[PDB]
């Protein structure tokens, strides 16, 4: 009916990927052969978003695995739920960039991106009413950023209609894995201010922060920080897939969230997380969702809410609930921090109720704010890139490739114009 | 000095016949309404 | 059900060994006669 | 996802010797070279039950690949890889790049382009040498050459064996390793510096062997290397390949020399006696006591580092280590580069091999870091070419073997200039 | 020699894929002026017959040009 | 049932490949084993000139 | 009842009809010693286009194998089906062309043609309503090329009126087989645009790539390749050989997609060709087949269609289906492709559907296209055509033989404004 | 099809003893005659189970030809088929050019007109012969005219070995070369240079023998033109016969050179340790140092190339590594031919010989090409000969036999014609 269509790309967008499917996969219950092994008939009637039938009962995901080497393709087929992946879907470079910008965006782009998008046009012409593109990508890379933002753009050039998710993994100061993941995010992010329709910021010391103090784990690996990535998507995505009480779509959350079309980055979070001895100690009502959904050490950036105003806010819920509580607890909340919200939107929040709970759980909740806050981080990755760059720095593996000054100066110049606006508007 | 696998599958019980032409398919013998006697 | 006859449809065995063998057997020639010779199809 | 190493001299096939077990034992391939695919980066499978590694040890001194052929690994490598001369260079750089290097550089590499054109994902070569010597340095300075201008930009990793500061085996060291560094500057992509002292300090007080031989210097390169080659060969939580070296080490075209070093080196019985965990783990990575290199970076600022991990290594606590360190100012960064770290992690912990001196750990770290005190070392030996230059001393050989004044001169200033890049670059 | 594009091969016939890996022949494929000017595009259409610049057996004539 | 009888066919092709990937690997060992029996070195009508 | 003459000229042309024979036999359902054993008597029912009885069940093919060296001959009759083909209708030379455009269509000619001719008419005058005639051969040999050829320039002079189909293999620079392959294929071609009605051009190259993108082999040796043209042809004539709801023959599909006389230059795809890695992955249906048969990775011709304009498209359906979903999805493609289609020639795809899918399949589809973009092969080939004329290379083999150097001319003036009046009408 | 061979000389015959000493063992052919249809082209079949081959070794030493009469093989040549004179020409090209062969000629053509109307579809005569000696050089030359004159567009192969640049056995062997030449020109239709300098580099390296003998030379001879001739015998995907190299491999008529190099010849050991593919040994058929005539091909352009291919070869592989040879930079054509290559493959693997030294290989390779390299080597053939012409040195030898000045001075201006002709065409 309504269709999304998936792009990884990068390790981190791979992994992020394998884990998110793993989820899909089971909540629509289908084996990791493939085959279909569900219970209720509300699962088959929106398998079509995510799945395609091939033979028998039989369904292949809607996904695109993109990178330029072997070894994270053969890391994700070999695992499980690793054998519903069709290899024609496996666009795939020999070479590799190696967290060079230039490399992912201009030399290995120009020679992969023909079969990327003779893969995802057959893909997007397949299904009868496209509902948009999904994109997993960490910014840091060079693979992961430059091909999947050649991707973007081109993607956009051709469908300029229909909607556009990123998943974007941006770096944060404290740990760095690259020592040019500056000069990646901030070509990254100014592709990403005119191409992309919203961007979800995922921040890996954010995760580190929750999986540490929230639940109270001693080894967090990135399969657990991909977990809860893909929940986050999930929960995005469960209105479309599933019957609820006040529906909400990609597109109506969008032009709900937006309000100039700048500003479209956002800062996201999920409920419940409770710790593993404390999970018994907590009731669940929606109030306890709340009280935890709105909570500063919760939210997967580093960006520190408190710090700006709320433009606007997004609050997609699931379970048997009540919209009498959801209303309530969303203007208490606004009335309660009446300093935080902007002045000249009332009631800044969207809200939408879905009737299917994750596996498991009884109730689930997950936000989106789109506040003024995130330009912190903005001019935190901005210093660092003009700090290397007023003294030209790590350039020449980026000018000895076809790429000029220009484009470095343009992309400083529109971050710092995001910067600017965001500060007004705050 | 010091992976999965599948069973292979079997042909159906019902062997499926590629020699189905349209005509042959859609017109057979049937019958219907036997005629009524008039009434008196 | 014999496998059809199909373009992907085929075995993979190497090209150097056969059991019959690669003699090229000369079953089609000619008899020397004269100018004038005649073809000779043998089964 | 094959990478290639080719050993140029006595040391670096000594090297290769000790590698080559160690690849073999990781991969489990009998000497007699079958198995009783991870394998295929390192060994190309012949045939049926065969592997072949994909490595040439050329050398003049016939007598070390004599003993290569006649040791246990005969039947393991191919006889054709093994490429000898008849007569040195003896510690003459000259001689070794104008006279015997003309004539066996075009076998080398007649050899080389076949295992490239064999190879399928070919990540990059890695070269093996000790400049010290009259071979390794100036038929490798020349094979290097003309490698690079055969290929242009694949990745040539070049773990060099520089002379100590004290330790020392030869008098012409200091002109071999200058006329080597010269043309090492515009054709290495990285080069990763190795001093015998700093091993042997580490061996005889970390692994308290009070009298260690090559094979131990040797064997600590392997496990070096082969922590090095993880990610390639084992997956991991986050995997790297060889080609981001460049990019992330590397901020300048003529400043790739960086300072290697392990941990950790303990003995089958201070394995016993504490734990290792990351955060102690990258804390000795920093120490000056079990650096590859006989240099302190007190005196430096850490310009780039690159940390590998191998074995039972999660994300969350090398991040709270990583995070320490910076909030910590006992080691300083150049303020041209907050983000001055790297990070790869693979699941596979070190092997051990039989007969070797390292106990089995679960965790592992391996810093290529890039600083200044790499800076200090080039102007001490530059002190040392300097003195014996005055006099014009040994010279008369170079000159008679085909060199003359003007390459000297043209060597030692680009080692100047060298010297005033890296000033000014640490400023 | 020249290689000509091939519009649905090249892709396999770059120089990489076939495992050469060193810096491949561009003679070959600048000589053929491309529209494009690269290895993907259209060759330029061509009218008239061909004269012989040569001689009998192999023998340019002294009038048209060569190297020396 | 068409899918069915594709898969069946599928499989039994599977099978008679690996069937000739075992024809392949004992044909390589008989080609080795040919070569180390009659092909050494030291049988050559020129092993008493070029013998060590 | 119509009635198609099938000629093999040189090596490949032999060994294509020998695929296409066996191919045809197991359709038929004729065993290899020639008897009839199939189950349903819908194959009893055109079996005279093909076969002529001969003894209680004995059925020979209607074909003549010709070439002016027994060697191909020796292993095509020693390989399994050898039996079936009548030992008359083979066609010896003792000399062998070598390569010679000059050997195969003056000196061996003059002589064999007389024989081939007299063997041509008693099996066409065998019958009595003839359809046409179809010749396989190459455009780089000097049997196949020049013999075939000139035989196709008698038999036009002959039968004027009945249909002519030429599967001919063309060079590809890449794929040098021979190193006279331009002077050839310019003059084979020189002679086709005048003699043949409808010629099939086949390439190495595009069937190497079907054969590793599509099929993802690992070693296709030859007998792939043919097994795929044959496959390709049995579909282009299946329409002969089974009642259908909508038929076309020959001759219709000639008039549908020729617009001027010297247009008669197609490309050929066929649909599906599948992995057996993907057959569990994928489905079966109209709209499945109309994608891979619409892309260029599908076809069978070293130009891309997308570099020009269709002027006009054929596609032969096999298999039960909807004639509905066969026009809608015609009708899409068509209008979706707003760029790759001429202006003024309003549905530009014609559509046929026959009731008999292959054994072994439940649905089929062939393509024939009708484009522009073969101009750019045509340029590839003249232009080596003219570099080697320049300076007279290999010159003499054909000037000492008889033929003038007006020839080469003439033969590069014609294609020379043939691919200007293509680049016209595009 | 039938195609026949005749050995003229010392050399002519030895490499027929061998070449057909392999075509028995290839077609289980005992020595007697017997088998305990292929061979339809190599041996015509008498009576009842007993093949005589096509072929005439004609020589005027009756030793050499009285030890094949003696040899093992007696029963398998017919006694007439072996012609044998009583005098020799001792190295004068002249003495067997003029004085015995004119009474020698006359029953070698009548033999060879006995052995081509015996057979019915001749496809060729092939030729075989050393050009530095007198018997080879003269008559042989007198006979190919003659066989000109007779048969005419009847393709004649010819394998003939020149004599080495710097290795040598002969001193006259320039003016027999240069005169044989001379003839050569325009009654050879296609001719293979042979060198035994290039052959021995090539056993040496390859095949490690360090002392072969000339049964070596002939044995990889004999493999070469079973290679080449093996698709008239076996079946195969691509198969190919004599005719077709006289249209796809002369571009012009007096330019008729041919270099010839096969791969692998690889020993048992190297043949264990190393893995055969159609890639490998495409590249090494193509690699300079495996040409079988002393010269280089780096040094000229390529005019065009055939790629004979035996045993287990696909034609994708094939084609992609001539594709790849066509993108390497390494070696370059001329710039006519955008399609400079003719491949053709055969299913029949080559065979072995007990007591050889060529191991047992899944697939093989021969590849005939021409270029330029020719024109290097008939120049240093030329300045040799004109050092010893100069000074007027052995030609009284060939005056008082019976030849005048004039043969001299317009074989020498036919060759710098043809050096001329090189140098224009190669433009
Ligand atoms: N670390 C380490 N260094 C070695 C080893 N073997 C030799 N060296 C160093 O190599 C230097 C001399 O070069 P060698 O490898 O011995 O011989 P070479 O490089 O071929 O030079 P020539 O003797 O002139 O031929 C000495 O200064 C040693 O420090 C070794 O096994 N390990
Ligand atoms: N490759 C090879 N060359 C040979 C062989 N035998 C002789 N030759 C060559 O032949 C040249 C001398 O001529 P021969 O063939 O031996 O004798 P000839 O041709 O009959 O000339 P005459 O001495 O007049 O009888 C020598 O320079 C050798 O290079 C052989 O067995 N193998
Ligand atoms: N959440 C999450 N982040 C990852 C994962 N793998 C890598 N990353 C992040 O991605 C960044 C580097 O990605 P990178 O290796 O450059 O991706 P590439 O473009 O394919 O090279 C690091 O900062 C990691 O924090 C993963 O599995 N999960
Ligand atoms: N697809 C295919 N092409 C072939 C086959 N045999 C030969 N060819 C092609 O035919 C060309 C050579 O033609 P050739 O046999 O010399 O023609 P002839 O000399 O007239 O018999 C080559 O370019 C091959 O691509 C075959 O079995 N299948
Ligand atoms: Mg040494
Ligand atoms: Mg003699």
């Amino acid at each position: 009916m309504r269709e999304i269509v998936h792009i990884q790309g990068g390790q981190c967008g791979n992994q992020i990927g394998a884990k998110f499917w793993e989820v899909v996969s089971d909540e629509h219950g289908i084996d990791p052969t493939g085959t279909y092994h569900g219970d209720s008939d509300l699962q088959l009637e929106r398998i079509n978003v995510y799945f395609n039938e091939a033979t028998g009962g039989r369904y292949v995901p809607r996904a695109i695995l993109m990178d330029l080497e072997p070894g994270t393709m053969d890391s994700v087929r070999s695992g499980p739920y690793g054998q519903i992946f069709r290899p024609d879907n496996f666009v795939f470079g020999q070479t590799g960039a190696g967290n060079n910008w230039a490399k992912g965006h201009y030399t290995e782009g120009a020679e992969l991106i023909d079969s990327v998008l003779d893969v995802v046009r057959k893909e997007a012409e397949s299904c009868d009413c496209l509902q948009g593109f999904q994109v997993c990508h960490s910014l840091g890379g060079g693979t992961g950023s430059g091909m999947g933002t050649l991707l973007i753009s081109k993607i956009r050039e051709e469908y300029p209609d229909r909607m556009m998710l990123t998943f974007s993994v941006v770096p944060s100061p404290k740990v760095s894995d690259t020592v040019v993941e500056p000069y990646n995010a901030t070509l990254s992010v100014h592709q990403l201010v005119e191409n992309a329709d919203e961007c979800m910021v995922l921040d890996n010391e954010a995760l580190y922060d929750i999986c540490f103090r929230t639940l109270k784990l001693t080894t967090p690996t990135f399969g657990d920080l991909n977990h809860l990535i893909s929940a986050v998507m999930s929960g995005i995505t469960c209105c479309l897939r599933f019957p609820g009480q006040l529906n909400a779509d990609l597109r109506k959350l969008a032009v709900n969230l937006i309000p100039f079309p700048r500003l479209h980055f956002f800062m996201v979070g999920f409920t419940p997380l409770t710790s593993r001895g404390s999970q018994q100690y907590r009731a669940l009502t929606v109030p306890e969702l709340t009280q935890q959904m709105w909570d500063a050490k919760n939210m997967m950036c580093a960006a520190d809410p408190r710090h700006g105003r709320y433009l606007t806010a997004s609050a997609l819920f699931r379970g048997r609930m009540s919209t009498k509580e959801v209303d309530e607890q969303m203007l208490n909340v606004q009335n309660k921090n009446s300093s935080y919200f902007v002045e000249w939107i009332p009631n800044n929040v969207k809200s939408s109720v879905c009737d299917i709970p994750p596996k498991g759980l009884k109730m689930s909740a997950t936000f989106i704010g789109n506040s003024t806050a995130i330009q912190e981080m903005f001019k935190r990755v901005s210093e660092q890139f003009t700090a290397m760059f007023r003294r030209k720095a790590f350039l020449h593996w980026y000018t000895g490739e076809g790429m000029d000054e220009m484009e470095f100066t343009e992309a400083e110049s529109n971050m710092n114009d995001l910067v600017s606006e965001y500060q007004q508007y705050q | 000095m010091a992976r999965p696998t599948r069973n292979a599958t079997a042909p159906p019980p019902a062997m499926p016949s590629i020699y189905d032409t349209t005509y042959r398919a859609h017109y057979i013998p049937k019958e219907g309404e036997p005629r009524v006697g008039p009434g008196t | 059900p014999p496998i059809p006859k199909l373009p992907g449809y085929t075995v993979c065995l190497p090209q150097s060994l056969s059991d019959k063998g690669f003699k090229k057997g000369q079953t089609l020639t000619y008899v020397n006669g004269y100018q004038r010779e005649d073809a000779l199809a043998q089964v | 996802r094959e990478v290639i190493s080719i050993h140029i001299g006595q040391a670096g096939i000594q090297v290769g010797n000790a590698c080559w077990e160690l690849y073999c034992l990781e991969h489990g391939i009998q000497p007699d070279g079958q198995m009783p695919d991870a394998f295929n980066t390192f060994f190309s499978e012949t045939g049926a039950g065969k592997h072949v590694p994909r490595c040439i040890f050329l050398d003049l001194e016939p007598t070390v690949v004599d003993e290569v052929r006649t040791g246990t690994y005969r039947q393991l490598f191919h006889p054709e890889q093994l490429i000898s001369g008849k007569e040195d260079a003896a510690n003459n750089f000259a001689r070794g790049h104008y006279t015997i290097g003309k004539e066996i550089v075009d076998l080398a590499l007649d050899r080389i382009r076949k295992l490239a054109d064999n190879c399928t994902g070919l990540q990059g070569f890695l070269v093996f040498n000790a400049v010290g010597g009259g071979t390794g340095s100036g038929l490798g300075s020349l094979l290097l050459e003309r490698l690079s201008v055969d290929y242009g930009k694949k990745s040539k990793l070049g773990f060099t064996v520089y002379p100590s500061p004290q330790v020392s085996t030869a008098v012409v060291e200091p002109y071999n390793s200058v006329l080597s560094t010269h043309s090492l500057l515009e054709h290495t992509d990285v080069a990763v510096m190795l001093d015998n002292e700093a091993i042997y300090d580490i061996c005889r007080r970390s692994l308290d062997i009070e009298r260690p031989t090559y094979t131990n210097l040797n064997r600590l390169i392997a496990q070096v290397i082969s922590s090095l080659t993880a990610s390639l060969r084992f997956d991991g939580a986050l995997n790297v390949d060889i080609t981001e070296f460049q990019t992330n080490l590397v901020p300048y075209p003529r400043i790739h020399f960086m300072l290697s070093s392990y941990a950790p080196i303990i003995s089958a019985e201070k394995a016993y006696h504490e734990q290792l965990s990351v955060a102690e783990i990258t804390n000795a990575a920093f120490e000056p006591a079990s650096m590859m290199v006989k240099c302190d970076p007190r005196h430096g600022k850490y310009m780039a580092c690159c940390l590998m991990y191998r074995g039972d290594v999660v994300p969350k606590d090398v991040n709270a280590s990583v995070a320490t360190i910076k909030t910590k100012r006992t080691i300083q960064f150049v303020d041209w580069c907050p983000t001055g770290f790297k990070c790869g992690i693979n699941y596979q912990p070190p092997t051990v091999v039989p007969g070797g001196d390292l106990a089995k750990v679960q965790r592992a770290v391996c810093m290529i870091s890039n600083s200044t005190a790499i800076g200090e070392i080039f102007s001490r030996l530059d002190h040392k070419f300097d003195l014996m230059y005055a006099k014009r001393a040994f010279v008369h050989w170079y000159v008679g073997e085909g060199m003359e004044e003007g390459e000297f001169s043209e060597a030692r200033e680009d080692l100047a200039a060298l010297e005033k890049d890296f000033e000014e670059v640490g400023a | 020699s020249r290689s000509y594009p091939g519009e649905q091969v090249e892709h396999a016939f770059n120089s990489k894929r076939l495992k050469n890996w060193e810096v491949p022949a561009v003679d070959k494929s600048q000589a053929i002026s491309t529209s494009t000017g690269t290895r993907f595009g259209t060759l330029q259409p061509r009218s008239g017959r061909t004269q012989f610049i040569v001689d009998d057996n192999g023998h340019l004539k002294s009038g048209v040009p060569k190297l020396e | 049932a068409f899918a069915r009888l594709t898969a069946y066919f599928d499989d039994q092709l599977t099978l008679m490949q690996q069937e000739a990937d075992q024809i392949r690997k004992a044909y390589n060992h008989d080609t080795e084993a040919f070569r180390q029996q009659q092909q050494l070195k030291h049988t050559r009508r020129e092993w008493d000139i070029n013998r060590p």
